[PDB]
């Protein structure tokens, strides 16, 4: 649910393919510094912790 | 909890590079147009406009996961079992699962 | 130690990454952080820094440093490493590109570290929140009281079970090695490095020169060159540019690794319990905030939790 | 018993060809041996005999 | 950079107005610097 | 009343004699250290204030 | 550098007022908080002292600080002169009677230098707002983000 309790499903501890939706979404590196500026939703684990 | 790993971008210093979605979880890629990034040593590259930057990111299981996590699980009815204690007679404790 | 751990740091090499704020303004700070990852429960962070600790030029040796001032090495003891949240944080242990720190709470993370004539800092923000272990939000580790699970970071540098990924440098860019001689350029080369220039002199001029190369070119200006290093890796921080389709990936331990570990939680001072007809009448007067968790044991469970701050009465 | 590839050199990954000191015949080789076997399952025995100096 | 705005040794654009005002904007002093 | 307003009652500022009940539990020490660790209810005083 | 930026200082000297708190009680300090001056949006304040620095008495060297230990002025090599509000603080600039820094948002503002075996501290009670800009409130600058207009002392001189 885009970070709610299900945002990375993992379907054992060492599972190769792995389900996540952070809405993770790039932004425009700006003023000539190099970096991946990105901005996404909280850990839905932590809120619901 | 999720870590977002960035890979380190490009810089195809003049023309541009476009991208190829690859099969990570909840990848991203998104190539920027007039970067012109600048570095302790200079200005990266001459073209002012025609600079790009990758800024490709992925995010992965955080290392806490192996110490923590929630692990979901379907319940059915199971067993019931007990440990039981009998004294009998002059016979002292006895005590056994059942 | 001499083990696998601090050996396998050998081939990686310290970085010079954009910091958001190095006392002021933006900056290509030696000691940049990466990633300070505060999920542990007792105020352990880790920072992931662009400057490795406990390498020196050749060998390691715990109380050294190592970074990067330009397209050199720089090897010097540790004179005074320094994490600050809002206080002083107390170093546990600096094993490579990481730093392990007990930290109170606070809204930025900086580190630092001296050479003596200058100060080598970078912050940045990130949220490091103290997280209590068990019922009762306490705002330090408490000196005795009740055992309980709690996830840690390890002070074992011990190579086991993660990893990171360093690659190849990709090409950095550098015009102290660019000189005007005589009427045009020149690109001196570092004696072990390959250096690529590109020089728009209006019909372009490219190469990789190994030996001393000068083109004919006018200014310094419209040159630009980048020296190329492979002796040695880095990690792949976004905050380096990488080289193009070049995309070729390595593996490193991380020294410190969550693991669960006992931390001493608070114990409430025990309530005065006073007795009705089919009352229980409780007086609490906590220390910190504490749970108070009542249920039936009968078939209803009238499950009843409450956080207790001020000293109260519950019946 | 695992094994490694290097380069068209196909090799065990608990002895290298470069055992004495590995990063210091040639260190670019080192790491473009342990960069190309980088999935493999025995990448730590890789690891602690091309980082194993005397 | 821009013609108003003055240009470092290393590339670096700042405003003609922070030039020779004693304080090292750019990271290698060149704004500072030919100041008789 | 074990730590409302009367927890230390004391006839005088000087008297040697003295009343108190702050509930001074005595918990074992753990891993091997010495020290003497209390739990106790905070005092009354306090709490009046 | 000096055509007027700092050339003007040679007139002022320092001198001696009352601080709130020396470090233990009341005491007239060579450095005399006054006016900390904190309405920027990133935490940058400007405080005033009782100091002079960036002059030394002879001339500008901008890494010297002059001050009254009496009736005689002196100048020293900056030392440590921190500022400190909750957690030390970043010192943008200093000239004059005036230091820039970038500052947490703590509650008492306190600058210090030191000058050889003594401290030479000051305390005032002043409250340091972190005045985030926009339409979000961020307790620290971010990396990353969008521009917005934002009022801030600029740490030129002119
Ligand atoms: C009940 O069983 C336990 C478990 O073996 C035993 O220790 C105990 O003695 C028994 N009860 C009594 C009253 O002895
Ligand atoms: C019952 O609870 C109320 C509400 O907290 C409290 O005011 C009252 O004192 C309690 N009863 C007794 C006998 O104390
Ligand atoms: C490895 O050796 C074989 C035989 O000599 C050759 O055909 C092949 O091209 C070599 N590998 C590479 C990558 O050149
Ligand atoms: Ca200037």
């Amino acid at each position: 649910k885009a970070g709610s309790f299900g945002d990375l499903q993992s379907r054992t501890s060492t599972s190769n393919d792995l389900y996540a939706n952070t809405n993770l979404k790039l932004q425009r590196p700006q003023a000539g510094i190099v970096h991946t500026p990105f901005t996404q939703v909280p850990s839905g684990f932590e809120r619901w912790k | 909890k999720y870590k977002t790993k960035v890979p380190s971008p490009v810089v195809k210093c003049c023309g541009a590079t476009q991208c190829t979605s690859k099969p990570h979880p909840d990848y991203q890629c998104q190539v920027f147009s007039g970067v012109y990034p600048f570095m302790w040593g200079g200005a990266y590259c001459f073209c002012d406009t025609e600079n790009t930057q990758m800024s490709e990111a992925y995010v992965e299981r955080s290392e806490e996961c192996s110490i923590d996590h929630a692990k979901a699980y379907k319940v059915h009815t199971g067993t019931v079992q007990a440990m039981v204690n009998i004294t009998y007679g002059s016979v002292s404790w006895r005590s056994a699962d059942v | 130690d001499l083990d696998t751990h601090f050996t396998q740091y050998k081939l990686a090499r310290p970085y010079i990454a954009d910091c958001p704020n190095c006392g002021h303004s933006r900056c290509d700070s030696p000691i940049a952080i990466e990633e300070v990852r505060g999920d542990a429960h007792a105020g352990v962070i880790r920072i992931q820094t662009s400057a490795m600790f406990g390498l020196k030029t050749d060998g390691v040796d715990l109380a050294y440093m190592s970074f990067m001032n330009g397209k050199t090495q720089k090897s010097i003891k540790i004179d005074n490493l320094h994490v600050r949240t809002s206080a002083p944080c107390s170093l546990v242990s600096h094993h490579g590109y990481y730093i392990l720190a007990q930290c109170p709470p606070g809204d930025t993370v900086t580190v630092g570290f001296h050479d003596g004539p200058n100060r080598h800092t970078c912050t940045v923000a990130h949220k490091v929140e103290f997280r209590p272990v068990g019922r009762e939000k306490y705002r330090h580790p408490p000196e005795h009281g009740v055992e309980l699970p709690c996830n840690r970071y390890t002070h074992k540098r011990a190579d086991q079970g993660h990893y990171v990924e360093m690659h190849q440098p990709g090409l950095v860019a550098d015009h102290s090695l660019l000189s005007i001689h005589s009427a045009k350029v020149k690109i001196t080369v570092p004696s072990g490095a390959q250096v690529k220039y590109y020089c728009k002199c209006p019909d372009v001029r490219k190469g990789i020169t190994s030996s001393d190369h000068t083109t004919t070119c006018t200014d310094v200006k419209q040159c630009r060159a980048y020296l190329i290093d492979n002796k040695k890796w880095v990690y792949n921080s976004g905050r380096l540019p990488r080289g193009e389709g070049d995309t070729f990936k390595g593996k490193l331990h991380v020294p410190f690794v969550p693991v669960k570990a006992k931390c001493i939680a608070t114990l409430a001072p025990e309530p005065l319990v006073e007795h009705k007809h089919r009352t229980l009448i409780l007086h609490l007067h906590p220390d910190h905030p504490t749970l108070l968790t009542t249920r039936s044991l009968g078939s209803d469970a009238n499950p009843t939790r409450q956080w207790i701050e001020r000293p109260t009465t519950v019946n | 018993t695992v094994m490694c590839v290097l380069a068209n050199i196909t090799f065990p990954c608990d002895q290298p060809p470069c055992m004495p000191c590995c990063y210091e015949k040639n260190p670019h080789e080192t790491l473009t041996m342990l960069e190309q076997n980088y999935d493999s399952r025995a990448y730590d025995q890789l690891l602690d005999a091309a980082v194993k100096c005397n | 950079c821009e013609p108003s705005q003055f240009q470092c040794t290393n590339g670096r654009c700042i405003t003609l107005l922070w030039k020779c005002d004693g304080d090292e904007d750019c990271v290698d002093g060149s704004d500072e610097k030919n100041c008789v």
